[PDB]
Formats: structure tokens, sequence, C-alpha cells
């Protein structure tokens, strides 16, 4: 413990910062590869974080 | 693909050989030894570039392929070298003086190839998750050797935003501005949506992630200064003539900042050739402008072709050999033409039979050689187009005698038009 404090001498807390500063109501375009090089396509997803947008 | 064949199509290059020999019959040509041979060597030294200003008279009488070694040289010189051809009587503009046309046409046939290097990152999106507040997003650039995952800021995420960058897109972004610019697609878009069908594009580079040093060389003529003489340059650059620009701080300015940059290495000089067709139309005032014109080291090769004799300079009334004055026709350096002969002429016209896919028998080739020989070179290839016409329509295979003969009484030449023309139609 004492080593790993020493070294710590995360920027998945600056994403939940981010995260923290929407506002709440953020919709997300996500666009992803996926199986039917190996045969693949592309599948799209839209994200409604509340039911007011 | 679809572009008729003219005049000068026959032609298809300078036939030469390693030692500058000129052949008897080769890339489209037909004798005339001596001046191809100079053409050649006049060639040769515009691909060479070390001096400038230098002029090239091509004389000699109708029909002996003047254009046609132009159109040769302009060919054998090939891209990557600009070569304006323009006629005599292009220079004079309602918009524009003579002199400025011809500063125009000189500045127009030099070249400089600059140097710009790029760093573009490319790929395949596998992931382009954004979020929209109505700020953060991450792109997922994947390759045939690698992956790797770029945060993307706010205006990188709204470029995106504005070209549709789906899953599964080949693009290539520049880290130096961040331009979208989509090649293709890897595969298709979920098999479900009944619509967006296209083809696939292959796959990227392994290592296209980051490209360190792209080299793109932007090759663009003298002929910027359009650029800066109006805050809009589109305008005169595409269509408008009326381009009566300050010559000071621009040409001036630009010849500069040009030898900056080939001292600095950005950019290089590439020399071209203007070629002024039936150069005797040209006033007084333009061969006066050439004369000085023709020695600055931005000079391009000016090349140009007279068909006459002694006649009156335009814009005057005395006469000088060629319509051109003692001086600039002193300065340069002439290429005479000697006519071609018999077995020249049926050469080329079974040359031109060739290019025009046409055939016809031995006693035609003859009989339209002796015809070509009588009237002219131009009118034998026009017998030749109209007698193929008729053996067309008349099913035949190739143009026999019968059709060279009807043709030549269906259609007149000069020589017999003037003939009948003892009718005293008018005056
Ligand atoms: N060496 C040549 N080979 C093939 N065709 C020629 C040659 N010389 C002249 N001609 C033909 O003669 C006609 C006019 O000659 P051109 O090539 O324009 O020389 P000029 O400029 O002296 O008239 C053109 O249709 C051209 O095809």
């Amino acid at each position: 413990n004492l080593r790993s404090l020493e070294t710590y001498e995360a920027d998945k807390k600056k994403q939940v910062h981010k995260k923290r500063k929407c506002p709440g109501p953020i919709i997300t375009y996500h666009s992803v590869t996926v199986p039917l090089p190996p045969a693949r396509c592309s599948r799209t997803f839209i994200t409604f974080s509340d039911d007011a947008t | 693909r679809i572009e008729r064949i003219g005049a000068h199509s026959h032609i298809r290059g300078l036939g030469l050989d390693d030692a500058l020999e000129p052949r008897q019959a080769s890339q489209g040509m037909v004798g005339q030894l001596a001046a191809r041979r100079a053409a050649g060597v006049v060639l040769e030294m515009i691909r060479e570039g070390k001096i400038a200003g230098r002029a090239v008279l091509i004389a000699g009488q109708p029909g002996t392929g003047k254009t046609a070694i132009a159109m040769g040289m302009a060919q054998a010189l090939g891209p990557d070298t600009p070569f304006t051809a323009i006629a005599g009587s292009e220079i004079f503009s309602l918009e524009m003086s003579k002199t400025e046309a011809l500063t125009q046409a000189f500045r127009r046939s030099i070249g400089v190839r600059i140097k710009e290097e790029t760093e573009i990152i490319e790929g395949e999106v596998v992931e382009i998750q954004i979020d929209r507040p109505a700020k953060v997003g991450k792109l997922t650039l994947k390759t045939t050797e690698m992956e790797t995952i770029y945060d993307l800021g706010t205006k990188m995420i709204e470029s995106l935003t504005k070209d549709k960058v789906q899953a599964g897109d080949v693009i290539t972004i520049d880290k130096a501005t961040g331009k979208i610019s989509k090649l293709g697609r890897s595969f298709t878009r979920a098999r479900d949506y009944d619509a967006m069908g296209s083809q696939t594009k292959f796959v990227q580079c392994p290592d296209g992630e980051l490209q360190k040093r792209k080299e793109v060389v932007h090759t663009v003529s003298l002929h910027e200064i359009d650029v800066i003489n109006s805050r809009t340059q589109g305008f005169l650059a595409l269509f408008s003539g009326d381009t009566g620009e300050i010559k000071s701080e621009v040409r001036e300015q630009i010849n500069a900042k040009v030898a900056e940059w080939r001292e600095e290495g950005k950019a290089e000089i590439i020399p071209g050739v203007l070629f002024i067709d039936e150069v005797h139309m040209l006033d007084i005032e333009s061969f006066s402008f050439l004369n000085r014109a023709l020695e600055s080291d931005m000079a391009p090769v000016l090349i140009m072709a007279t068909n006459r004799g002694i006649t009156r300079i335009r814009g005057t009334s005395y006469q000088s050999p060629h319509g051109i004055p003692i001086d600039l026709l002193d300065r340069l350096l002439i290429v005479s033409t000697t006519p071609y002969s018999e077995k020249d002429t049926k050469q080329i016209l079974r040359i031109r039979c060739e290019e025009e896919d046409v055939e016809m028998s031995e006693d035609a080739y003859t009989v339209l050689t002796r015809i070509g020989l009588e009237t002219s070179l131009r009118y034998a290839i026009q017998l030749i187009t109209a007698a193929s016409l008729v053996c067309r329509k008349r099913k035949g295979t190739e143009v026999q005698v019968d059709d060279i003969k009807r043709v030549y009484s269906l259609f007149l030449d000069e020589s017999r038009s003037t003939q009948y023309m003892k009718e005293y139609q008018d005056a």
C-alpha cells in the first residue's frame, strides 16, 4: 500500500466529471460494426437519456 | 472516351531515337527530318529549362505540317509541363490590352510545383460514439494491423457531424485542419434499412492510423496572380477576362516570393511553352512587346508559326519577312519545313486512313495520293472521309477508285471552285 501511494505521485474520472457537467438530457449517437476479413456490417444506435427528449 | 478524331489526331508524338536521329515514319509523322530534328532538340531544351527566353519560328508553305509538328511537340512534352496553345488573334480582348494578354499567356505557361507536408490519419471508424447535448465523443479507427481510439474535441465532433460518417466508413482526416474526407465504406449498413445501397471499398493501409510526412506536390501556374488582383478570384480564374490588374506589387512581388520559395525548397519552377499559331496576326505593338517580354527570367519558350513570306506587318505600312519585324525575326531562329513528296503524301494518307479506321484498295491509295499532290493534303483527307462515307452508304467493305473519283466531283477544291467561279456571281 505504501508503494502504491508513493507511485501514485484518471482519465475515467475526468470522463465522469464531464458526465457530471452534462445537464442530463443528453442524446448519444452511437454506431458500431456488427457481424451479419470476416463478413460484418454497421449498426446504428441512438440512446436517449430521459423521456423528455 | 467519346472524343472525335481531329485534323491533328493522327500524330501522337515526335518520332525520335536515342541519338535524336529522325525516323521516316513513326508516332504518326512522315518525312521532314530536318524540322523534326529541330523540334526534337528544342523539346530537349524545353525539358531542360536551364535557359529562358528562347524563341523558335516554324516557317513553310501551307500544308507542310507546321501545326502538325507543333502538336507533335506538345504531345511529346507530355503532362506535368504546361503547353499554352493560342492563336495570334486571341490577344485582342475588349477588357484587357494586348500587352496584358501577352503577359497572361506568358505567365500561364510557367508552373511551380509547391511541396506541402501533410499528416493524415486514416482507418475504419469502428465506433463514432458522440454525446450531443441537445460535447463529448470518441473515435475508434481500425487498420489491418493496429487499432487506436481518439478522444474527440468539440470542434472535431462538430466537423464529424457536418460530414456524416457512419461506422465502417473509410475516412482520411487531416490532423492539420481536421477536414473530413470520406473515401468509401468497408461493409454494408445492417442489411435491414430499405435504402442506402452501395459498394464496399478495400481496407485501409496497415499504418494508416498516423501518416507522418505524407508529401503532396500542389502544382499551379504563375497565373496565380489572379488570386491576388481581386478579393474574389474564382470569378477571374474561371470566366472573367476583365483582369486589368496592377502590374506593380503583383508581378514583381509574386516573382520575388517564387524565387524565395525556390531558394527555401518550398517550390520548383518548371517553364513550359507558349505556341502562338499564325503569329503574323499580332500587331506590331505585340511584336515590340514580345521583343522585350522575351528577356525576362520567367520567359517561357516561345514557339511561333508563320505561313507567309514578305508581308506587311499589321498596324503599319512597311513589310518584313514572315510579317514579323526585323528585330524579333532576327532574335529568334527559324525552322523551315520542306514540302512533302509523293511517297510521304501517300504514307500520311495511309496513316490518316488507319486513324479513321477506313480501308481502301491500292489503286485508291495511288489515285488519292495523286489528287493530294495536285490539290492539297488536307483536301486529300477530306476526300478520304467523303469516300469512306460513300462506301459505307454503298454497303461496300473498302473504298475503291469509283468512290474517291465520285467524291472528287461531288466536293470541289478551291482550284476548281475558282474555275467554275467565272460566272461573276459577285465582286
Ligand atoms: N508530316 C505530316 N504528317 C501528317 N499530316 C500532315 C503532315 N504535314 C501536314 N499534314 C496535314 O496537312 C494539313 C495541314 O498541314 P499542317 O499539319 O497544318 O501544317 P501547316 O501548319 O504547315 O499547314 C493537316 O490536315 C495535316 O494533317
